[PDB]
């Protein structure tokens, strides 16, 4: 190779170098995306499962509400 | 009365039937929401994966082009 023809590779290398980095640069924010994405994702999830287990939990002390006047039910026909 | 507190019985139980069948829905409902999380989790980890693979990727050839100038300074 000829020096002009050395030095025109080195400026395509340094060229391609820089699209190489946009391209990582593209990918980095993809990333971020994707990582937000199923951030909310799973935020969306725990706030239904947060509630569900809220309803659940009121269900569950007016069961044992109820169980407890059986008890006193069976008490009184005894 | 003895008709009484059994009604009152009888209409305690109607009401924890209609308790714990909707204590059981939710029970299913939590299973599923939990699945599909998952599923959906999976899925990212499956793209950021790939991601990663094309960026390491492209760190080779930086590699090989820094490799390769350092051979043209070199003569």
């Amino acid at each position: 190779m000829t020096r002009e023809e050395l030095l025109r590779e080195n400026i395509e290398l340094a060229k391609e170098h820089i699209e190489i980095m946009r391209e990582i640069l593209e990918l980095l924010q993809k990333m971020e995306e994707l990582l937000e994405k199923a951030r909310g994702a799973d935020e969306d999830v725990a706030k239904t499962i947060k509630e569900l287990l809220r309803r659940l939990k009121e269900i569950i002390e007016r069961n044992q509400r109820i169980a407890k006047e059986h008890e006193y039910i069976a008490r009184e026909r005894s | 009365t003895e008709r009484k507190l059994l009604e009152r019985s009888r209409r305690l139980q109607e009401e924890s039937k209609r308790l714990l069948d909707e204590m059981a829905e939710i029970m299913r409902r939590i299973k599923k929401l939990l699945k599909k999380a998952r599923g959906a989790d999976e899925k990212v980890l499956d793209e950021l994966r790939k991601i990663i693979e094309r960026i390491r990727e492209l760190l080779d050839r930086s590699r090989k082009i820094h490799e390769r100038s350092e051979e043209i300074a070199y003569k």
